[PDB]
């Protein structure tokens, strides 16, 4: 959480990054979303939220894999796919 | 033994692939498979099949001679 707070604030430092943020936020969210709202969102996150939210997008999900280079040892897709779930769970 | 990462050198080949949960396990099982087996059959009959009919022919003849020669036989002993 703290890492996100520092990142959020560290980023919006100076006219250019803030401008880019105003400009594109309006494109995406439609509004600006003031620091404080982000803060409340972040505050709401606890272990449970991480577990659930992660499970939803990650758990037993088919990934997209891209590889370039000396990739003979890159695991087979089935093998990568089996790493997306845990047999003890 | 040998390990992935130390087998051999390969340059320039791209492999595209799908997740099993995204594809069918039997697509055109019959539509494409039957034709395929007919084709592999044609490709090998001339080499596989002949020696076996050769055995088959010797199998039927061989037993035929056996029966007619010994048992069935007692042919002529005429007086």
């Amino acid at each position: 959480k703290n890492l996100l707070r520092n990142a959020l604030v560290s980023h919006l430092d100076g006219t250019t990054p803030v401008c880019e943020d105003i400009g594109r936020s309006l494109l995406t969210y439609g509004r600006r979303i003031p620091l404080a709202e982000w803060e409340s969102r972040i505050a709401e996150v606890d272990a449970r939220v991480v577990r659930e939210v992660c499970s939803k997008y990650f758990y037993d999900q088919c990934p997209a894999v891209a590889g370039f280079g000396p990739i003979e040892q890159l695991p087979d897709y089935n093998r990568i796919r089996s790493g997306m779930f845990w047999l003890r769970f | 033994g040998r390990q992935f990462g130390h087998l051999t050198r390969v340059r320039h080949v791209i492999t595209y692939s799908l997740s099993p949960f995204e594809q069918r396990a039997f697509p055109h099982y019959f539509s494409k498979g039957i034709p395929n087996v007919l084709r592999r059959t044609r490709a090998c009959i001339l080499r596989v099949a002949p020696p076996f009919v050769a055995f088959y022919l010797v199998y039927t003849w061989g037993t035929q001679e056996f029966e007619k020669s010994k048992r069935k036989n007692p042919a002529a002993y005429e007086n």
